[PDB]
């Protein structure tokens, strides 16, 4: 009954992240909201690998080394990381994003469980499940910005002729 | 028939006009081959719009649309090159000239409006035959008009349409404005007579040559306006080879079609250029024409405006390819 | 219907000349190119050339220069093929056919 | 349409005059 | 058990039509394949309203009046249509597409049921279910072509300058 | 330091160079304000590439990249206007001139290569001060070089870099080619001395005036090549107002900075143009300069090539706005 | 850098010479 329920859940969320491929910024937000209710986190932050560093702008912009701290490790290693006690902190569930291959393309971390000591070791396969849709959507979402950006500059020039 | 016409206005006077950028009409290298009829009309509206003609002369979207459509339907479909797509390709050249070539900043709003309206209608009801023929065949049009026969007719038509109800795109002009706009339009359309281009260009080529040419001069200007008309009227010759290729195929056919009439009703021999049999002497005939009529002119036009060079470039570039061909 | 009617068979002496006719009915030859093609016994058709009956312009393939002479007359709708200095090798069936002057080469009508 | 007699051939061999 | 199954079904198919917003042509195909297995039809054809007419190019291009025949009616009326006998024909389930509003934007018809006399009156709510994802995807898919087309012409010109 | 430099080459010599269309470098109305450093370098590569320089002279992606980077790092950051973005904006103008202005078709591959390399390095190691100052302050550079002091230095630098290991972007040239390329490059860089522009332009303005100017002439050409350098060197003045606005802000500061030195180390009074206190007489000083130095030149350039008009248009368009301002 | 003496003022008031 639960298993069946975390799909309709995901079915939902899949259909919500895919209605924002338009805006990597709105999309990036959705991923956060959704990621927070799905796992029931106090807070989620999302980092998008920018070459050799993590950028979770999430509004300001926050750079940092891609291999530094929690985010950096998980990003480096490409494998989830669960924390019971981190030592209003407490716990942290942090997971990779990776693209079509398995190239971690971003990273997200949830802090503190609501109604709980930590993250259900089920809150991981569910996070991994979600995390496929985040990588699928971020990947295309960025790949679509690149075009629109370029293609725009292309005409800024052409209206010049 | 009247029915398809009228829905055509419904659909047109309610569609969004895309940007000039979108329509690539700002380009000297522009082509219509792939546009629909409705699209061309749309470009036209964008033209009037982006030249500020629409706002500065209180044109109603409704009216302009009807008018445009009217001009469209008054070009003959059965006619090989001198159909609507010619009037359109000319007006787009004209438009490109004013924008990218940067000439707008050199003349009045009354002049810009007149050039556009003229460019669009400079060949109305052209029946696929030159002034020379209609004269030699004693067409009643030759009995009516003296010199520049066809060009007088093209104008008679332009004006007939502007006086049509719901086509008065000029309705917004003061009587004085209207009065002089029409004057310029008459001058523009007549200027597209190749004979006048020849009998006048010498004058103009010298003021250029002698670094004396100057727009401010009222007369020097209106001469130039003539030259500009010609410039756009045969801009086709300044197109990318694949385009020039194909549009030269139409001029070809239309000529040959006249050539047939010359020996079938007139019982004379056509000039080689319209002698269907001599299709293999096309390229040199093209070369000689480009030399005689064209390079000469587009050179001049660039001295007047540097940004108009693409025309000269594309011209000699095609001359290059015809010459090669002429040598098989 | 559209029809091309050719003259009857001729038995001629070597060195002489003969003039063949091809008459159009149901249509006018003026806006067509009239072509002639030869067919030798046990051999394929070979094109001789065409005439544009409107202007009288003709075009012959090199093997028939000075051998064949095509003429036409649009008022009587008849095209002619004159063959001079005949030899044994000219023995064949000769066809006239027509196609639109603006057409590349389809032969919709044959005598 | 009266032009110099030297011009005339070129003028005519193109569609002008 | 069945109900739960026609969702994982749709969850699937949603995620397959959305991985082809790139190509209205591939997408249009997907809609057909998927629509055929979901209902289990012998054949599906899909029409996209082109102003005052239906164009189911589905490879050639097939125009026709938007109000003519089955397709035309359904397209006109904006409401499904089930057929037991049509009189290797037999039955036909045909349904509308409509956009964000309810503007029928296309139409699809399935012919002949496999293992069956006709179309389960359940094969309708399932078809309607699907049909939401077809309208959602076609709508964006076309709206994305329009840009890419335009934006391209924009630079064809700009490379000219 | 050496470290950031070297990774900069890694990242650069492995990134995809976007199309010229994408980069809008074909535009006379182009701006760099929003580009990164890495992006500018990329454009440069696209420049060399689309001028066929890369293929016709066997350049290795590796090498070109190093070279470009080297030039970049040899412009002074602390220097207000005469930094890398100036060399870059010049070369892009130069590039735009050859393409959209259509000049490529008028000169050799050896000439195009030389112009580009020159345009990029015409101000190397510029220390934010004019020839006039360095002369009057007895800089050792004045003791070394006779006339066109700075411009001789800019070249000394250009050449030092081309002889650097893994920077020989010319390595592919026959010794004869190399030998004459360098000659032209020397001529180009020196030509960006405003004093030579003045002491030579008269000659050139007449051949234009008298409709006599002709490229074919070897000498007439190399003069024009000088004029073309100047044309691009101060193309900034032909930019959209918002850009011209801001780049005039840098020239401003750099001048004023020199003005300070003039009264602090030299103990002389600076010309008003570099007199920080007189910042309110900028616009008229701009006007007078545009009149004196610019319009004159861009006019000429259009007579030579019409498609180069946008430069003239943008120029007088800014002159317009400065004049207004000068009248508060 | 020797130019006509009439030119000199304009030349100098701009950064030239
Ligand atoms: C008869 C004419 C002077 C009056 N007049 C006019 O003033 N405008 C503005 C028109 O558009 C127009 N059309 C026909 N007559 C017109
Ligand atoms: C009036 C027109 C047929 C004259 N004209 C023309 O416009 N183009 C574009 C040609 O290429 C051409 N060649 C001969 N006449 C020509
Ligand atoms: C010393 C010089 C003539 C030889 N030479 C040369 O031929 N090419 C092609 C270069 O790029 C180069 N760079 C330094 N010397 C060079
Ligand atoms: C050498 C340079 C500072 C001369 N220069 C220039 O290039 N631009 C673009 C100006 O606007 C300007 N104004 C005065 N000097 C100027």
């Amino acid at each position: 009954q639960k298993l069946k329920c975390e799909c309709q859940a995901l079915l939902q969320v899949a259909k919500n992240l895919f209605t924002h491929l338009d805006d990597v910024s709105v999309l990036l937000q959705e991923i956060i909201t959704e990621a927070r209710n799905l796992s029931n986190a106090e807070i989620c932050s999302v980092f998008l690998l920018d070459q050799n560093e993590l950028v979770a702008k999430v509004s300001y912009e926050i750079r940092i080394p891609a291999d530094q701290g929690i985010a950096g490790h998980v990003a480096t290693t490409g494998q989830i990381l669960n924390i019971p006690d981190a030592y209003r902190t407490r716990n942290i569930l942090c997971f990779p994003i990776k693209n079509e291959n398995q190239e971690v393309i971003g990273v997200a971390e949830l802090v503190n469980k609501i109604n709980g000591p930590w993250f259900s070791k089920f809150d991981e396969d569910l996070a991994t499940a979600f995390s496929i849709y985040c990588g699928i959507s971020i990947a295309h979402s960025l790949l679509y910005k690149k075009v629109n950006e370029a293609q725009y500059r292309s005409h800024l020039a052409n209206e010049m002729m | 028939s009247h029915m398809e016409e009228t829905r055509e206005l419904q659909s047109l006077a309610a569609a969004v006009v895309p940007s000039a950028q979108t329509l690539k009409i700002t380009d000297f290298s522009f082509s219509d081959f792939e546009l629909s009829d409705l699209e061309t009309a749309l470009c036209t509206i964008r033209m009037f719009t982006d030249l500020n003609l629409v706002q500065n002369f209180q044109m109603k979207h409704e009216v302009l649309c009807r008018w445009i459509l009217s001009v469209k339907k008054n070009y003959r479909k059965n006619v090989a090159y001198h159909n609507w797509r010619h009037a359109f390709n000319t007006a787009q050249c004209m438009f490109a000239a004013l924008k990218a070539g940067k000439i707008q900043n050199k003349l009045t709003d009354l002049e810009i409006l007149a050039l556009l309206i003229a460019a669009l209608s400079h060949d109305l009801d052209h029946r696929g035959v030159n002034n020379s023929y209609i004269q030699r065949s004693e067409h009643p049009l030759a009995q009516l008009y003296c010199h520049s026969i066809m060009e007088h007719h093209h104008f008679d038509q332009c004006l007939m349409i502007l006086n049509s109800p719901g086509n008065q795109i000029l309705s917004g002009l003061s009587i004085e404005e209207y009065k002089t706009t029409l004057k310029i339009i008459k001058q523009a359309i007549l200027a597209t007579d190749l004979a006048l281009y020849i009998k006048r260009r010498g004058e103009f080529f010298e003021l250029i040559r002698k670094n004396q040419f100057n727009l401010e001069d009222p007369h020097q200007k209106e001469l130039f306006l003539a030259m500009l008309m010609t410039a756009c009227d045969l801009s086709a010759i300044t197109k990318p080879w694949p385009i020039q290729q194909r549009i030269a195929e139409l001029v070809a056919t239309e000529f040959w079609e006249q050539g047939d009439l010359e020996r079938t009703v007139l019982q004379q021999q056509p000039i080689p250029m319209m002698d269907r049999n001599k299709r293999d002497e096309l390229p040199k005939l093209q070369v000689g024409f480009i030399d005689f009529v064209c390079t000469q002119l587009y050179e001049a036009l660039t001295h007047v405006s540097e940004d108009c060079f693409p025309l000269l470039d594309g011209c000699r570039k095609n001359r290059q390819k015809w010459q090669a061909l002429a040598e098989q | 219907e559209v029809q091309l009617q050719q003259s009857g068979a001729e038995v001629v002496r070597s060195g002489a000349s003969v003039k063949l006719s091809c008459t159009a009915s149901g249509f006018n030859i003026k806006d067509y190119y009239i072509h002639w093609v030869k067919q030798r016994p046990e051999k394929g058709l070979e094109w001789i050339g065409w005439i544009d009956p409107e202007i009288g312009d003709t075009e012959y393939v090199p093997k028939f220069q000075g051998k064949a002479t095509m003429t036409a007359d649009t008022s009587s709708n008849t095209a002619y093929l004159q063959l001079s200095s005949l030899t044994s090798e000219d023995t064949a069936v000769y066809y006239c056919n027509a196609g639109h002057d603006y057409d590349r080469g389809r032969f919709p009508y044959w005598g | 349409e009266a032009f110099n007699h030297l011009e005339l051939h070129e003028l005519a061999q193109y569609g002008i005059i």
